[PDB]
């Protein structure tokens, strides 16, 4: 889904290719591509939404929250976590970072429908975030065609 | 390339070639600040067209130089950086009241940087400084403003009357002259100052430096188009008075805008290199 | 701002100030370094009382360029501070025959900052290299030393004695003078070295310069306060042989602690402006 | 720096080592570019043993002046990373007609780096332009030739033809002498361009200086080498015929191959150092 807007290049046609047929320990089964008609289902592209909002609302937001925790210390990772926030791969340059990014003068009501549009969102991907279990196999059948389940749920 | 001027003996013409050659080393670079120099022009002893129209010759080989030296700022502004860089680790140590008030001026101090275009240049000095200041304010316990709106004024800490007189009289004399300055005698530094102050100090210097640099050179920069305008709107009457070739053929130049300074350098050339044709036009003697 | 000088000739005292005013240009910056400067204030050709004093001008001239021209390492500083946070990056990933022994030694580059004075800088640096030169060497496998006392002698490790020969002279060119530092063209990096080496050595060496340069000032600077301490301590013996009203009023002028270079300016400032008065003490040819 | 002739008369000596001091300073830096200085080499006025070797001290001295003045664009070479993120800075921001397909050269304008080594840069700076002219015409829409196969010019985009002559005027007076930079051609003007087009051009312009001074350089090293290994090669085989002592030394000098930036500046000087004894060899006068 995250590929559905990137066709044009061969190396994510390729690598959508590779994600495409899943190597199991058993015979293989290929997924069915999402994408289609050169456009994505809604479905998959509201989850999409789900997905980067939470990884991009967050990062511009929580600067305002954790520069006012790490002053307590009472947990100790704080600080550590103000320098996890740069989102810096390699090792900073001589240059502009010493401290993340974080938004200015934000008008005083906007940051609370920004917060709640944060959590509107994990709500949106509750769905996939936890699969959960529905039976639970003591025993299976010679050619595992029967099985014998506890059930869950 | 070369200027011309009509009654002025040569004399003249050599002193204003002259007085133009040397611009940048002058000391008090503004041509409203030397009167003698528009008195050489010859007012009230030439036509009036003719003192208009060297006064006009004069203003635009003036501009023209003011964009030809055009102070760069490349070193000093890197400089401001990496002079504001410091700030941060020497406060980092020290400890604050509520360190937190801190943190957010050393991070405004962390993020500076110099936007491409000129005008968001000076916002950032000033807004650093104003981080810069009440750090070094938040140093050493002193009252600061609280008032909505209010802001504390950008001013040297813990230095002596004379020496804030004598670094005020370097600061001015940057304004009269740009291009060129002379870095002082006296050093900011101090025996009895916290690391921290002396920074914020230097800090400060740099940026009423940049400020006092940029402000006078915009205001020179509309000064000049100014004057052309309204050395051309009376010109251009005076050119209508009397009716010939020439005097038809300079008003047909000054047809044109003048906004734009490159606009008086498209002046400044097609009247150069027409100028032979309509030289009679001008009395002379 | 004009240094007075009682029996030296105008030939002299050009010279005096030429020494001065090119400080940062001369190897060797140290007054006692060129004892021609020394003898050019008369000595063992006028008498002991304006002997003193002239040595006593230019000892305060002399701490006043070393105040003026004050190194500040802020441009290097900022990169050993980057250097070191990477040397951590590449100890982690390395697989160590001890885990734990290296924690130690790996917390202490975490523990880098650098204090609100100055003076700690260098010490420091001097802690965060034993905390990487040693731990460099378990990087090797090398047997370092555990000898009491000792903890490790700084050294580049794994290098051309060609390169260390000369990046040590660079060192020691830097110490006598620690103003214009020299730009290598030197390449610390070679890619037969270890990864984690080439960044341990690029850390090293801007080490080495930070302690260098400020082991270097605080060396002239403690010795210089003693010289002038010196001369005034023999300066008011010879000025209470004579109750002359400016022999006292000399007497008046140095009762000020020269100790806090502040002061040591203060008296330079107070010492030239009523110079004119008391030069009635001195005497001349 | 110790450069010696065999047959030359003193005054054309003079004139000879002197072209070595103002070598940078005049136009057409190349050897053959002067055929004056060639005929004071001392053809038909020096046997052709006397002239061939002639030519070796010049080609030698010519290619020790060179490296001397070692053209180094690694200042402008960092300068023109700050304006090519300044150019993407401005590719994001800017909408375009189609994105999908810019997306993919403002990917490729982020990938220039500089490598340490010379060599590679002119091909990186065509890989960019190519890249960020193609982006610049979609900011005005211009027609894109399709045709596979084809590159687009290297041209700039809305400066006027006469700005445009003026501009690859100082280009070719760039690619006529790597030494002397003339970065004076700045009429851009406010009004006229558009948020891409005023990056993108500064930046061709400094990328078509950075390969300009690397080919002029890497033309004349290309000339230099071969024109010594050749001028080697006759001496060698004009030497043969002699058996007296002072020219059998020339052989065995001569023997090494030049073939390398440190073997002629070696040979030149174990070809100074025994000057006293071989110059017996060459007939002169």
């Amino acid at each position: 889904g995250l590929f559905s807007l990137d066709r044009s290049y061969e190396e994510v046609k390729a690598a959508v290719q590779q994600l495409q047929t899943i190597t199991f320990r058993d015979a293989t089964f290929t997924i069915p591509d999402p994408v289609i008609d050169q456009h994505l289902l809604i479905d998959m592209k509201t989850a999409c939404l789900s997905m980067s909002m939470v990884a991009n609302l967050a990062s511009e937001l929580t600067m305002t929250y954790v520069r006012k925790l790490a002053l307590e210390d009472s947990s100790m990772l704080l600080v550590k976590c103000q320098e996890l926030l740069m989102r810096l791969d390699r090792e900073r340059s001589v240059g502009e970072p010493r401290t993340p990014a974080r938004p200015q003068h934000v008008s005083p009501d906007d940051e609370i429908a920004r917060l709640s549009a944060l959590f509107v969102m994990l709500r949106q991907l509750d769905d996939l975030i936890r699969e959960q279990v529905v039976f639970t196999v003591c025993d299976v059948s010679p050619d595992n065609k029967s099985a014998t389940c506890i059930f869950k749920g | 390339m070369s200027l011309q001027f009509i009654g002025l003996q040569r004399r003249d013409v050599v002193a204003l070639v002259n007085f133009l050659r040397h611009l940048t080393q002058k000391p008090d670079v503004d041509l409203e600040a030397h009167p003698k120099i528009l008195k050489k022009c010859g007012e009230k002893r030439l036509h009036r067209r003719t003192v208009l129209f060297n006064e006009l010759m004069l203003w635009l080989g003036y501009y023209r130089e003011l964009r030809f030296h055009n102070p760069d700022l490349s070193s000093v502004l890197e400089e401001f950086e990496v002079r504001c860089v410091a700030v941060a680790r020497r406060g980092y140590t020290y400890p604050f009241g509520d360190r937190g008030k801190a943190r957010d001026h050393l991070a405004v101090l962390d993020r500076t940087e110099f936007d491409t275009d000129v005008r968001h240049d000076a916002e950032i000095v000033e807004r650093a400084l104003v981080s810069a200041v009440i750090l070094a304010k938040m140093s050493v316990r002193e009252t600061l403003v609280t008032a909505i709106g209010q802001t504390e004024p950008i001013a040297f800490v813990h230095l002596k009357d004379t020496e804030v007189q004598r670094i005020e009289e370097n600061l001015e004399g940057v304004r009269r002259n740009m291009f060129c300055v002379k870095p002082l005698d006296l050093n900011l530094d101090r025996h009895a100052n916290t690391a921290l102050v002396n920074a914020v100090n230097k800090l400060v210097y740099t940026g009423r430096l940049i400020m006092n640099v940029r402000r006078s050179w915009e205001e020179l920069e509309r000064k000049c188009l100014a004057r052309i305008q309204e050395r051309c709107k009376l010109l251009v009457k005076e050119l209508r008075m009397c009716l010939s070739f020439d005097s038809n053929y300079c008003r047909n130049i000054l047809k044109h805008a003048v906004e734009n300074g490159d606009s008086a350098d498209t002046l400044l050339e097609l009247l150069i290199e027409d100028f032979d044709i309509y030289v009679d036009s001008f009395p002379q003697s």
